[PDB]
DNA sequence: TTTTTTTTTTTTTTTTTTTTTTTTTT
DNA sequence: AAAAAAAAAAAAAAAAAAAAAAAAAA
């Protein structure tokens, strides 16, 4: 409640705390239920301060810095154990958040030789390792957010959208959702926004007076017995658990003639899009409906949940809003 | 000794993905298996030359993006004419937006999610086992070829070199021809003879293998 | 610095081609060579046989480098001397003639031909 | 910065304008050397002192050092109907120290 | 907290050539800093003596003779004690905002956020040093940093109109650097119009006498020859000390000389 | 042309612990 | 026959940081 605007990102946050259903194949194969989203924009345009309500509102969240961050450090590290004195295997980032999620502040800014690996994490969902005697496969089933600059300071609408993103394109394909965004000078949107900052500037925690500073101390009191409406962060957690363990929707037929449609009118259109769009459109919008009909604590995906996620997806890949 | 995998697979099929990315010290194994197939060892004092006779499936991604009006197929992929030129046969599988395709890949990808069962069609999906049985068996036999036959070949090699003379355009068609595509047309033959038929191959079966060819070839704009 | 450079060329000719193709799918149907006799002739040739030069080598090759000077570095004359003393070699000799002289004059004019 | 062989910790080590402390660095042919080398004699030249962060090290060390430097003008030769700015490749900051 | 301290390219500003061919530093690093500080040499005379006298009196030893004197009186404080008041201030107070001090920083972020928009448009590319939402809560900052120093409980527009002082004088002036030419597209008419205009003004008015921006703008834009950006043309003409005054709060335009 | 980019190359062991099992030595 | 002293037993190695070259380009 203390960003301004935003909101179809916000929704898209909340799609992803409500996972898609995840469908088993065979042939050992799996269709992933994570949505992961790509913020690229402007300095100073609230990018940051959303992964970090994100680690703070989440079941499980890790956080990673895209320069102060390895390979081997993502994925597994191969240690010893003292007490015993056998050779082991000591887990990463990707691998410690299973159904969870992993935020990434900087990305672009990441090596090469450190990128390659997330790429295999984003495809596969799974960890090799082939080092020092021991062979293994690690499940890593998180969902990504990310957040990152154009090549550029600031974004340039004279220019092609992939010269804007240094990203590669194989990297970039495995996103569910990009969103651009611009800061754009406007004398009314200062004005709300400015008296919004100064407004949240001015709060005062009960208990605190006037010039007191913040004792974020707790004076090593650490326990005291050992173990328009808007609603609260923990009814929201309980919800979102509740929604994660209590319902699995299906997806029905006339879910299916409003994607399908939407689907074909998207891909035979002459407007430029800021990413292209390509068979895997159609899994977005199928995990899409399928977390808005978690969302309304249904069994079933209802034409609703397909044209929230047409709405979603139009406005992320054409800012039609 | 640790062999590698081109060396491990000796009569089977080497599934190379994403070849685009993969390093010039592989490309030096992959140049030199299909000149001899066999393949030179480390240097750590052992001079060791392994068999290595084996097929490659190589799966390509085009620089920067997607298919571009540029007319060279050589500025579409980083890979060289030398190395494309020893490939049996390329094919280039574009995706061009037309109206009544999306339509039908729509409703066959969400036919699988609704139900997990692939859309049923009059179309019977023979059983696998039977797949690698029969492939086997054509594999273990060995066909003979006759001077009757090869007698077209010539005159089917001398009309594409006519072709490829004046073939050499702005846009379409890579390079020009030359011997390995004769070469090529008798290998690829080779196998649609083993496919059902037996002893001397048949003449229809060239024509066969030179349609494919020629499709192969017509992707270039497709 | 290369003593020999050939030129290898392929142009679409009806009777070449069709030639070419006629041995190599000759080669393919199934129906003065010798085997070890080069191997054992080389080592005869390279670890016993010693060549000299006589004066009939001379006039030839002096004339022959001053007529290709009628742009051809002094390099030339001493690839046509080492291909004058191996043909030499060749034809079991001990000794070099006219003969070798004119076949290595052939071989090094077919070469700027090309 | 280098590591200790016996201890194995990161270490210092000296350097030409540390060996020349209260004394003399020269530097012959100035004006034909990379502009990262050329660099680093800045805090040097005037704050007499050098400043390293590398590898948990947060050190400040001491050269008391000062620098005699040959060069040669573009071309190879002087233009006297050209200012001194024209003749030299050196920026502001450099020749004013 | 960062202090750092930066040469541009070519080791001297050079005002001659545009800002962002001066400065190599990106927008994602300039907008972390809450103040820049531009540095010039105007080559003073009276300047230039005064520095000399004081570096003088450094080297002399007459410097310390004098210090010692006014840190004992009541103008200056030793080095520990300003720490001991730094630590103080720092671990007893944390002053907070009036309603007023809002009402007061919301409309001079609109104003710096405004000029922005006219500065880019009028020059046609992207400014360098940018303003954005951290550029309020720099002077926020600023804003309780002043209170901090008099244990005040409560900042107020007292301190809000130094802290956007010292805004104006730190970002704003960098931001504003005003090219007087840069023979770029923008104004490419001009290239032309000004000493058009130059020639138009220099006929019509002799060496004595004045005229009125009014009649100026309206006679010469009946013709149809108004540009919108001459408002700095009659600056740059009084920059020739000659041309151009400005007189009588602005309204009087006097020929000055030649 | 002088800038950026890139591979890449040693860097490693100096220490440990109390039993358990051996040879000398009154 | 019963004490005091003295060695074997190591093993291990990836993962990261800093510096100098030998190929790329606005
Ligand atoms: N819409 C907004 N509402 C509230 N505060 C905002 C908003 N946009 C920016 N801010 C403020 O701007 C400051 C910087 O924001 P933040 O760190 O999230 O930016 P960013 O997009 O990560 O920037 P960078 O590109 O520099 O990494 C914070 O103090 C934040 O509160
Ligand atoms: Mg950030």
């Amino acid at each position: 409640p203390s960003i301004y605007g935003h909101d179809h990102i916000k929704k898209a946050i909340l799609l992803m705390l409500m996972g898609g259903v995840e469908k088993n194949l065979e042939n050992g194969s799996h269709l992933r239920g994570d949505i992961n989203i790509l913020m690229v924009g402007d300095p100073s345009t609230a990018k940051s301060q959303l992964l970090r309500f994100v680690l703070n509102t989440a079941s499980l969240a890790i956080a990673t810095t895209g320069r102060g961050s390895s390979g081997v450090g993502l994925t597994a590290a191969v240690t010893t154990d003292r007490e015993t004195g056998e050779r082991r295997l000591e887990a990463g980032a990707m691998v410690l958040a299973d159904r969870g999620v992993v935020c990434i502040d900087e990305f672009d800014k990441m090596t090469d030789v450190d990128r390659v690996a997330i790429h295999e994490v984003m495809e596969q969902q799974t960890v090799t390792i082939a080092k020092a005697g021991i062979h293994t496969t690690l499940n890593a089933r998180c969902s990504v957010i990310a957040a990152a600059n154009p090549v550029f300071g600031q974004y340039d609408v004279n220019r092609d959208p992939h010269q804007n993103i240094a990203l590669p394109d194989s990297l970039l394909s495995r996103f569910d959702l990009l969103f651009v965004v611009t800061d754009d000078i406007n004398e009314i949107r200062d004005r709300s926004i400015s008296e919004h900052v100064l407004r949240t500037h001015r709060y005062l925690p009960p208990g605190y007076l006037e010039g007191e500073p913040v004792r974020e101390r707790l004076n090593l009191s650490l326990a005291v017995g050992e173990d328009p409406k808007l609603v609260t962060i923990p009814f929201l957690r309980k919800y979102v658990q509740y929604a994660k363990e209590r319902v699995i929707p299906q997806l029905t037929q006339e879910a299916i003639n409003v994607i399908v449609k939407n689907y074909t009118d998207l891909r035979n259109d002459d407007n430029t899009k800021k990413s292209p769009i390509t068979a895997r459109t159609l899994e977005t919008l199928i995990r899409l409906a399928t977390a808005h009909a978690k969302v309304r604590l249904s069994k079933t995906v209802n034409k609703v949940d397909a044209k929230v996620a047409a709405n979603l997806l139009r406005f992320a890949l054409l800012g039609e809003d | 000794l640790e062999g590698g995998a081109l060396v491990l697979a000796d009569n089977g099929i080497c599934c190379i993905d994403e070849f685009d990315k993969m390093d010039e010290s592989d490309r030096t194994a992959i140049h030199e298996v299909m000149e001899q197939q066999t393949i030179s060892i480390s240097k750590a004092g052992i001079n060791t030359t392994l068999n290595a006779r084996t097929s490659i499936l190589a799966a390509a991604n085009p620089l920067y993006g997607r298919y571009n009006p540029r007319l060279s197929p050589l500025d579409n992929i980083n890979l060289p004419a030398a190395l494309l030129s020893r490939f049996d046969i390329l094919f280039l599988m574009l995706d061009i937006p037309s109206r009544d395709d999306d339509e039908k890949l729509a409703e066959h990808v969400t036919y699988v999610h609704m139900h997990n069962k692939q859309p049923d069609l009059d179309f019977t999906p023979v059983e696998p086992s039977k797949m690698r049985e029969y492939i086997a068996y054509a594999k273990t036999k060995r066909p003979v070829m006759s001077e009757a036959v090869n007698d077209y070949v010539v005159q089917a090699y001398i009309r594409l070199r006519q072709d490829s003379k004046r073939e050499m355009d702005s846009k379409f068609s890579f390079g020009q021809a030359t011997p390995r595509t004769l070469l090529g047309i008798i290998r690829l033959s080779q196998a649609l003879a083993k496919l059902r038929l037996a002893d001397m191959v048949d003449i229809d079966d060239v024509e066969e293998a030179l349609r494919l060819v020629r499709v192969s070839k017509e992707s270039l704009y497709q | 610095r290369f003593d020999l450079v050939y030129l290898v060329l392929d142009k679409v000719d009806e009777k070449n081609d069709r030639e070419l193709a006629k041995h190599l799918t000759n080669l393919y149907l199934e129906d003065v060579l010798p085997v070890e006799f080069l191997t054992m002739y080389i080592s005869y040739a390279k670890e016993h046989i010693h060549p000299i030069i006589t004066e009939a080598a001379k006039t030839e090759l002096v004339r022959a480098y001053v007529g290709m000077r009628k742009t051809a570095t002094t390099r030339q004359l001493e690839s046509m001397i080492r291909l004058a003393e191996a043909h030499a070699k060749m034809k079991l000799k001990n000794v070099v003639e006219l003969e070798d002289v004119q076949e290595a004059v052939r071989l090094i004019r077919s070469a700027i031909k090309d | 910065v280098r590591k200790d062989p016996i201890t194995k910790e990161w270490t210092l080590e000296g350097g030409a304008l540390v060996l020349a402390d209260k004394g003399v660095c020269l530097i012959d042919e100035f004006d034909k050397m990379n502009d990262q080398d050329r660099t680093s004699i800045h805090e040097a030249m005037e704050q007499q002192s050098i400043s390293i962060s590398k590898a948990g090290i947060v050190t400040t060390l001491q050269a008391r050092c000062s620098i005699i430097a040959a060069a040669n003008p573009n071309g190879g030769r002087y233009n006297s109907t050209l200012p001194l700015a024209q003749n030299v490749s050196l920026t502001e900051p450099i020749l004013s120290r | 907290s960062v202090l750092a301290a930066a040469n541009p390219i070519y080791g001297r500003y050079d005002d001659l050539k545009s800002p962002g061919d001066n400065i190599d530093f990106q927008t994602t690093i300039l907008s972390r800093f809450d103040m820049i500080f531009i540095v010039k040499d105007d080559h003073n005379e009276e300047r230039d003596i005064s520095i000399a006298n004081h570096v003088i009196n450094i080297h002399t030893g007459n410097a310390n003779a004098m210090q010692n004197q006014q840190e004992e009186n009541g103008s200056e404080i030793s080095i520990e004690k300003m720490k001991r008041y730094i630590t103080y201030c720092r671990l007893k107070c944390a002053p907070r905002l009036s309603p007023q001090a809002a009402e007061k920083l919301s409309s001079n972020f609109v104003t710096i956020r405004k000029q922005l928009l006219i500065n880019e448009l009028e020059s046609t590319e992207r400014s360098s040093i940018p303003i954005t939402i951290r550029q309020l809560e720099a002077i926020i900052r600023i804003t309780e940093s002043l209170a901090k120093l008099e244990l005040s409980p409560i900042a107020q527009e007292r301190h809000v109109d130094e802290a956007i002082r010292l805004f104006q004088a730190s970002t704003m002036d960098a931001a504003s650097q005003d090219p007087i030419g840069g023979l770029n597209q923008a104004s490419g008419t001009s290239l032309s119009e000004i000493r058009r205009f130059e020639q138009e003004l220099k006929r019509r008015l002799p060496i004595g006498w004045s005229t009125s921006y009014q009649t100026l703008r309206r006679e010469f834009v009946d013709t149809h020859r108004f540009s919108q950006l001459a408002l700095d043309k009659a600056l740059y003409a009084l920059e020739k000390h000659e041309t151009i005054q400005l007189r009588h709060q602005g309204q009087n335009i006097y020929r000055s000389g030649v």
